[PDB]
């Protein structure tokens, strides 16, 4: 009976947005709503309070790769030579093109649980100056903790 | 026993007790939803301190009493919803099988008239500016229309310090 | 207070709570919290604001300025040891 | 110390500060009137409070300070009548020499620039429907305008219980 | 209450210097008044302690990289055959284009810490002989001392 534990139930990886960069830019806002095998889970409970592990996958097709984090409340970059990108307060990663980066956000949230909550957003850029890149990120909901039984969605 | 008396307030059924309006239970009716504490928003003492302090916190109880005569069929769902999506002391005049998940008490006339729900503070902050939502929802369609009454108690209600607090 | 020795006044220093709409009567501000502050009789008031997480906070002329035979008050701001500072920015 | 704070308010001199309009003692004024507690019948809370309440009971302590420097001449003298006989918080703008016989204290500017009355509840009734008046005379006149303040603390004040009382 | 502290405040890494080297050389002297935004948070303290984590990004666009640190006081190369890279007693890291190098340069002054002075110098060369690439350095202040703060500069 270990698969009926919310960390099992709700903790495992998923597709949650995929876009594709040339040598511009890409920002998310993160919203896991938009995956609605995900979201049909989430919203069976009010609250949820858990911390994240964010595992970008970048594929080639026709490099580094330059994943930004931006904590909640912050700007997000508009070009692709910007002064957010070289910003030191905002996290980022720098990959290369075929393999994977992986990086764990903590709870980041204003109220002690979100409700179903401004998670920030991911800019995706490829630092090359003068291909098209695939980018898949999986998000996992690690140290879940759910406290409002609700109603399943049939709509 | 049968007489809870809490402050100014005296009620008989099986801080202050507010009687929002009694609604009429026809056989066609849908039912009925009351915001909290939106349908006290306007209800005396309490609407006052509602309105006068910036941020509050309070529980409920609210007894649902429906004065019918021991000849009446038929069966209500009150059911209360923490954080309902898409009115004052009017209510809102209206899947269903899975509302059993919410804290809920079926009347039914067959063999009860009375329901008592005690709602504790339910939000994802300690504090908050002033919730939840009470819907009464007739299952059984009633067979010879009733009355229905529901009371709110207000209980364990507290507010904050700021407007009181001293600059020295 | 930085005028003249011999010059005395009422200055009615009010705070309006987070929420609520400036006062635009001395009534107001003197219903409200506030300190009555006789300039003559204290050069200096310092005020602690409650916690906060912004509110307003304003000055009325209770009596006219008594000069003797335009004079400045000076305003400072610090914080508590209690407030924090949680997020760093760019 | 010279910092009285009484309760979500605060004064400097040598429950809650209610401080009226600020009155000009110009050299021709005969001096001011004030009814207690007809003076605090739209001052807030207390307002509140008498006009809700049927009956009532107060005590007073009244502050009279007149903010002035060190060259000024004159003497005010604040006295406070129980039932005089023949207006709001703005007061009655106007034998003398028998009034010391009530509760007074002179202020003269030569030496002093404050007064303090603790007025006691006083009455031919234990609790009543809501007494007292406060005078301010300038005797020797002022010789150099200079600003008068009135601030009152109702203390020890109770109410009636109707109203508040639960029939069973 | 870990972010006032000022290893939390002063201690992140932001890119100090971005130059361009072709398969010839660039040389940049160690100055962090450079980026504006370190430096406003920086000349708040008038004196400053602190060892270093230079992170060296190389990338191309149309190969191995000798990123050679400079102590204070030896001179800099001025070709791209000059005897200063070849030279034993300033260090140098080997690594190839599309990753990036990582060293640790130790609080190197004359006077206990340094007034907001000498740190030294990169020079940044390809050893490949008979592409265009760009060097991001990402500076890290470490052990953090502060000790006058000052008033902040509006202009």
């Amino acid at each position: 009976g270990s698969e009926t534990d919310v960390e099992c139930f709700l903790g495992r990886a998923a597709c949650v947005h995929v876009t594709e960069i040339q040598n511009l830019f890409n920002d998310w806002k993160i919203n896991l709503s938009s995956l609605v095998q995900l979201r049909k889970k989430l919203e069976l409970f009010t609250y949820v309070r858990f911390d994240s592990e964010y595992t970008i996958l970048a594929t080639a097709s026709q490099l580094v790769v330059q994943a930004m984090y931006v904590p909640p409340g912050a700007p997000n970059p508009k070009e692709w030579d910007d002064y957010t990108w070289q910003s030191a307060s905002n996290p980022s990663v720098f990959f290369k093109v075929g393999d994977t980066s992986r990086f764990s956000v903590p709870y980041v949230g204003l109220a002690s649980a979100y409700n179903c909550n401004h998670m920030g957003s991911m800019a995706f850029r490829i630092v090359n100056e003068h291909t098209l890149v695939k980018i898949r990120v999986y998000h996992r909901a690690k140290h879940v903790e759910a406290w409002i039984p609700r109603a399943p969605r049939a709509l | 026993v049968q007489q809870i008396t809490l402050g100014n307030s005296t009620i008989t059924t099986q801080c202050r007790f507010y009687t929002l309006d009694s609604k009429t239970w026809t056989t066609g009716s849908k039912g009925w939803c009351w915001k909290l504490p939106d349908a006290l928003k306007d209800m005396g003492v309490f609407g006052q301190n509602m309105f006068f302090h910036s941020l509050g916190r309070s529980g409920y109880t609210v007894h649902v009493q429906c004065n019918a005569t021991k000849f009446h069929s038929g069966c209500l769902l009150v059911v209360v919803i923490p954080e309902h999506q898409l009115p004052g002391e009017r209510g809102i005049d209206l899947l269903l099988g899975n509302l059993l998940i919410f804290p809920h008490q079926f009347i039914n006339l067959r063999t009860n008239n009375t329901a008592t729900i005690v709602i504790p503070y339910i939000n994802s902050v300690p504090i908050d500016s002033m919730n939840v939502s009470l819907m009464v929802i007739p299952i059984a369609p009633l067979t010879v229309s009733l009355p229905i009454t529901v009371t709110i108690a207000p209980m364990c209600t507290e507010f904050s310090g700021i407007r009181s607090k001293s600059i020295v | 207070y930085t005028g003249p020795a011999l010059s005395s006044a009422k200055l009615i220093l009010a705070y309006t709570p987070p929420g609520a709409r400036g006062p635009q009567d001395r009534r107001e501000a003197m219903l409200g919290t506030h300190v009555v502050w006789d300039i003559g009789l204290q050069s200096t008031i310092v005020m602690t604001i409650p916690w906060t997480s912004a509110g307003f906070l304003s000055c009325w002329y209770q009596t006219s300025l008594i000069l003797p035979p335009q004079v400045y008050l000076l305003s400072f701001i610090s914080a508590c040891p209690d407030f924090k500072l949680r997020l760093m920015k760019d």
